[PDB]
């Protein structure tokens, strides 16, 4: 949108958080949100237990 | 906790939650700063181990 950057502006996952127990935030970075195109280029595999 | 610039009134007693940390009391029980430290289910020495 004009600024020629893709910019994050909406965060609509939760409305409130009242009873916290754990909080970690990574050391701050700047990853690109740029509109790459063609086919898939990253495989990202995760296991959760 | 122990060094806060103002404490609460007892009728409005605070409740600070603590997690993801290590409990070294060596600047604490080993300091004569308290006119009363008493534990009631542990020896004050055993708090490190
Ligand atoms: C976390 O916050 C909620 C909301 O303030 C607490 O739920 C209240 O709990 C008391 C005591 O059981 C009840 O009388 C209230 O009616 C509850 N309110 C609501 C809106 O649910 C909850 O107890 C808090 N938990 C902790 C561990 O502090
Ligand atoms: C019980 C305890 O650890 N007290 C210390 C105190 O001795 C020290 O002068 C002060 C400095 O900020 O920090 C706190
Ligand atoms: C462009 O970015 C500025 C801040 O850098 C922001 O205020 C503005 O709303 C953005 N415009 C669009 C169209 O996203």
């Amino acid at each position: 949108k004009n600024n020629k950057s893709w910019m994050e502006s909406e965060f609509r996952v939760y409305s409130s958080a009242n009873n916290c127990t754990f909080e970690y935030v990574s050391q701050p970075f700047l990853m690109d949100l740029e509109g790459k195109q063609g086919n898939f280029k990253n495989l990202r595999e995760f296991v959760f237990k | 906790v122990f060094n806060a610039t103002r404490f609460a009134s007892v009728y409005a007693w605070n409740r600070k939650r603590i997690s993801n940390c290590v409990a070294d009391y060596s600047v604490l029980y080993n300091s004569a700063s308290f006119s009363t430290f008493k534990c009631y289910g542990v020896s004050p020495t055993k708090l490190n181990d």
